[PDB]
């Protein structure tokens, strides 16, 4: 408070998290949604607004069309993005952006112009003194405590695995897959139609996402678990809807996350995450693979399915040579780990040299971010 | 009540509180920061990205 | 424009809540009142 | 501040009127028009072509009572003009040019009704501003909550509408043509079984008084049939205007039961409890548990003793068992709409929403669909 | 000992069609309604009919409460549906059910209990020798005679779009919409309310459906058509009730089917049928899209309004890139097209090995329908 502390903002497709530099915990975590009313409103003299933003939007789900501003990790509606950032700065943190620097995170492989846009609407409108952009998955490795290893980050919008050697990333070995939690929610909604239950609107998609977060797990063996569900009815759970109805999902608990390992269910050509990180390792040099097998770190919201670590280790050990040792690293707070890495990066004294000055931006236009940020 | 702290406790769900307590107990940022060797090793590493970028 | 064509936006609900209580106060206190008298009568 | 507005509720049965910002309406009187039918022989008593409202009720022996509003629709506009003139000049004693007026009407009505109402209130009475509102929204104002499903049953029509957080879902509005006049006609039909015959329009008011005084909603229908068959403890005695004494007995809880089973009248439609449940299920998933906890009863027809317990039990039976059902019936639910009107009429932010006289002049009577609701 | 031709039985919601295999047109077409009396029978010596089934039930509409056994393509009353099937087999076609194979149709995304119950009640009660269940849209594209195209079937009950390229159907590109003729009939009742006419009973709902069939059209330009209807009274038509009363529709002629393209009138937030077709096309692979833009096929009774083809072609051209040609194929007899395709699929000599045999049913149970047919 005596000195200006930077703002660490982690912004993915699913939720937005914001906090102060050097803090243990982010101050605000809220879904990245902008809702607009659809029904006729006749109640004059009481509270109506033309648009709802943040957790207030998810509170009044029954009278809105929920609309995600970030699609597959790419910003597609910039006005809603500015509204999200305004609600982040003023409603939640309640600090003006002009006093403090801000730090943003972004996907590894992306359209170029997005970064330019993230520059232009951050200096021109919010009048920040300085900012910086960092790759999301590097911060997971920084927060885990390791300078060398391969990290998979599978958020709600995009999945990507990057190998980092001696704290300094390799661009040619970066693998990006467009398969994340939202596609899993859509697949779960599609396969829940076969039992009779129907979910079609946006609030129903939020309810289905809640069902997925509550009752899903990854089977160690798909065939054995499927035969087990074919034998008895011990794999049945009952979830109570906000209407008051009770549904019994049963067999679908381990079929929804299995699309992560077998993307042929969705019809996509690309194969599962385990062989994806195997190919990412194989694209690197032979000498560094020994450190890469022993330092595999999982991160992101989708990687919080129960039993994901054992299945991942078994598959990647089946793919790996027999003489090599496999170690998976699953932090218990992996869902926030990227933000934690940001808090590490905003506290280093050398990082004061990294900041893009406002004068430098005014001199060089919005293209300063490619040469300044790596 | 009208206090924003009471509404802050009123609004947020149980799992967010659970995560906040879980990653407040371990204090990962403090463990990375006040430990000298790792902290000043990243100090140096960021020094060579400055050297190496331009 | 079509969702909230019929009402103006950004209005506090506390105003309506105050007015309902003000009207209920007269019922509780049993006030004598007369109607507004016309100007042409005056 | 300046001049206060007028609040007028025109239901199908009775008309209510008062000043905005008041707790209760000043003038409450039945909406009837009577004309004489016999010969007049006494020379010099003076002539009177029509009897309006309460004056027609006292001299109802020598008149043919006629209702201008039928099933929530104004059929005879001349009698409506007579009723409005009587309300403005004889009941409130105010010049209509100084005051704005706020009117009430049903959810689903023909367009020509609203257009003709606007044309009449601007062209003849020369009011400076006017507005039309739905009655059940005004009931939700009277209750004082932002969220709930409200069911209003008058003498002309019954309607249910759900509102969530100030937004009203238009596709979930349900209208049912089962009201107090149909129950009065059914009581006239079932009173024949004991030997009492009422035919002319004068005796319809006697039957209505009988219904208002000695009718109640049974909690369990078959058990009450068994009880009334076993004993004579359910009989009550009423005195006619001419001095004869009638005794109803079994028919006390069979007339208001017909709301819950419309097959007694020959109607194919469902009961009021099933109508409310269906209107709830027409909404979205997330607002249903809020609508279960804020059901509001409105209108005079819901003033039978024991209506709340029967409604709560029926909706509890139909709904899933894991949620709680509470029915909020204020004791003064007869005038709730009018009270809501007052709360609407003198809000500070409502003053920009009156239909101005200049706007009507430059737009025709079609301006009421663009504004109002 | 020639093999006897099979029976083709098309069952959407609201109409049942049936005929012999190898014939051009179905023998029997009748509404799928069942009515029961509600009034007291006082004349002794009358016939004792508990239930009026089919077209006969539409003769005496005044004394029955009509009900539909299918709701949104799902059979909600099986014992009632058995009456329609028995009346079809014994009274219209008057054929022995044990002597011919039976071919049936259903919607794409249905609960598995529907298919299993259909197979069980066809083998166990009517004692058929063989049966098969085929998806309707594939049959319609058989009737069109092209081996590659996207078909949008809109019937009373359901609307669904499937694409087929070179005899292969993509399962993930199938889209299903619950916006159909019955919802349009209800909306027509709601908008006819404000003119001054009130219809409440189901017998009056049939009259409203007849009014919709006789006097409706789809406008190319909606705002211009509304302005024309407001300016002049030329767009007015008259209808006579069974009571005998001239009613005049006027504005509501082109507003009832326009809800197909703008589902926000009903309160549903789903996209229109044009955007549904476009989204189904864009979900497919790139190299087939051009062919799918050139072979759009319409089917079903709901697509029988005048001016649907021109409006849909204009809207898809407004959505598609300008360099491609959009052609809308609408046969004049398209309402029966699904059934026609079934007859062709019942007449191929190649198909005859793929009937679900009774013998294999005896050991596989009613679950053989998922293994055998699509
Ligand atoms: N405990 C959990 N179990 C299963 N899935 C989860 C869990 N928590 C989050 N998810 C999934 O992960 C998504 C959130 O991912 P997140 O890491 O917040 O994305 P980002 O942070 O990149 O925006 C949610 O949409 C949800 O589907
Ligand atoms: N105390 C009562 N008990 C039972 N029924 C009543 C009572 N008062 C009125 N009613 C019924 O309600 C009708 C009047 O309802 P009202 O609120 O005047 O309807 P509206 O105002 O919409 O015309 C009467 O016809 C009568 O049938
Ligand atoms: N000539 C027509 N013009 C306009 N609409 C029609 C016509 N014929 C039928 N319809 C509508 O189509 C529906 C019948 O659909 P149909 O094709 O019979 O469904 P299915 O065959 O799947 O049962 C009816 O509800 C009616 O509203």
């Amino acid at each position: 408070d005596d000195d200006i502390a930077a703002l660490v903002v982690d912004n993915g497709s699913g939720m937005c998290k914001a906090g102060f530099a050097g803090d243990d915990a982010p101050r605000a975590v809220f879904p990245s949604i902008v809702g607009r009313p659809r029904h006729q409103g006749v109640m004059v003299g009481m509270g109506q607004k033309d648009s709802y933003v943040g957790d207030e939007a998810q509170s009044k789900r029954g009278i809105l069309t929920l609309k995600y501003p970030i699609e597959h990790g790419i910003v597609t509606n910039w006005d809603d993005m500015e509204k999200i950032w305004h609600h982040t700065f003023y409603n939640e943190l309640r600090v003006a952006p002009e006093e403090h620097p801000v730090l943003l995170t972004e996907a590894p492989l992306n359209p170029k112009a997005n970064r330019e846009k993230m520059t232009q609407i951050m200096f021109e409108t919010f009048n920040t003194p300085a900012m910086y952009v960092a790759i999301q998955a590097v911060l997971s490795l920084y927060a885990s405590g390791r300078t060398t290893g391969i990290v998979m980050d599978s958020g709600d919008g995009v999945t990507h695995t990057v190998p980092i050697y001696e704290g300094y990333a390799l661009p040619h070995a970066i693998l990006r897959l467009d398969l994340a939690g939202r596609d899993l929610t859509d697949y779960l909604m599609k396969i829940l139609t076969e039992r009779g239950y129907s979910f079609t609107t946006t609030a129903e998609r939020e309810i289905v996402r809640d069902i997925k977060e509550k009752l899903c797990y990854v089977a160690l063996d798909f065939e054995q678990e499927m035969a087990t569900a074919a034998s008895s009815s011990s794999l049945e759970k009952s979830y109570e809807l906000p209407d008051g109805q009770v549904i019994t999902i049963g067999n679908e608990r381990f079929r929804c996350p299995e699309a992560l390992f077998q993307p042929s269910f969705l019809g996509m050509e690309s194969c599962g995450i385990h062989e994806t990180t195997f190919n990412s390792i194989m694209k690197c040099d032979v000498d560094i693979r020994k450190d890469l097998y022993a330092n595999t770190v999982l991160s992101g919201g989708t990687t919080m399915y129960p039993g994901i670590a054992d299945r991942m280790q078994k598959e990647i050990t089946a793919l790996a040579p027999s003489t090599m040792k496999i170690k998976i690293i699953a932090p218990p707070e992996r869902k926030y780990s990227v933000w934690i890495g940001g808090s590490i990066l905003a506290s280093l004294s050398t990082f004061q040299q990294m900041w893009i000055s406002k004068q430098e931006y005014d001199e060089s236009g919005p293209s300063i971010v490619h040469r300044k940020c790596f | 009540e009208e206090d924003p702290e009471y509404l802050r406790l009123r609004n947020r769900a149980a799992d967010l509180r659970q995560d906040f307590n879980l990653m407040e107990q371990k204090k990962r940022v403090t463990m990375i920061l006040q430990s000298p060797s790792f902290r000043e090793e990243l100090e140096g590493l960021i020094q060579e990205q400055m050297k190496k970028g331009n | 424009a079509v969702p909230n064509l019929f009402v103006p936006l950004n209005t506090n609900p506390k105003e309506v809540q105050e007015m309902r209580n003000k009207i209920r106060e007269q019922n509780l206190q049993d006030i004598k009142t007369a109607g507004p008298q016309s100007q042409v009568l005056c």
